[PDB]
This record gives C-alpha cells, structure tokens and sequence, in this order.
C-alpha cells in the first residue's frame, strides 16, 4: 500500500 | 517510493507506516484538507506539501538511495527528483521520530467528515  | 519511506518511518519510529501512519488525522495517508489535529499530523501536512514542491516528479513509485551514518539518514546521489523526494521523507521521518510522545491512537481511522477548516502551504 502507502505511508504520508 | 512508498517502499523506502515506510522503511525509513518503521526505523526511526518502530511503527508500522502501514497501520500506524497510513490514516491518521486529516493528512497522514490521503488526505487533502482541514486543520492538522496535532503534530503528527502537522508532519504529514508538511510532508504532502513537501512534495506539491515536485509537481513533475512520482513520489510514491520513484525509488532513491539512503544510508545511515551512525543513525543519520542520508540521502545519496540519484536523479533530481529521487534526491529531492528522498529529502522530504526524511523530514517526515524525523518529524514522526520527534513527536511520538503526542502520538493519539484516537486519530487512527479519523472520520473526513470532522477535518474542517482551511490551510495552506
């Protein structure tokens, strides 16, 4: 998926 | 890329990026609007406008190069874009490391609906  | 600045959040934090800072408060994840609940926060906020400064670069799938000197993060020589990137997440990171004493879990999985307000970079 993703961070900030 | 996504793969390194979680890497580099789960070594200064030894927080998972994925739970932990993938959807909390207003800007840590998505998010595009309202007023940072707290510092965290503020980081994420920070970070997303880090990157408005690279309208022609991919953060999220352009990878970069870092090492660590004695726990120093540090970005090494790659494309314009991957060196500027590289250097905006490693603020997030620092930022992140900064606040964990504030860290909420009440602000994981917060509502869009209560991110309210105006804010720009």
């Amino acid at each position: 998926a993703i961070a900030s | 890329s996504l793969l390194e600045f979680g890497k580099m959040i789960l070594e200064e934090t030894g927080k998972l990026a994925i739970p932990s800072y993938s959807s909390y408060g207003c800007y840590c994840g998505w998010g595009g609007k309202g007023t940072p609940k707290d510092a965290t926060d503020r980081c994420c906020f920070v970070h997303d406008c880090c990157y408005g400064n690279l309208p022609d670069c991919n953060p999220k799938s352009d990878r970069y190069k870092y090492k660590r000197v004695n726990g120093a993060i540090v970005c090494e020589k790659g494309t314009s874009c991957e060196n500027r990137i590289c250097e905006c997440d490693k603020a997030a990171a620092i930022c992140f490391r900064q606040n964990l004493n504030t860290y909420s879990k009440k602000y994981m999985l917060y509502p869009d609906f209560l991110c309210k307000g105006e804010l720009k970079c």
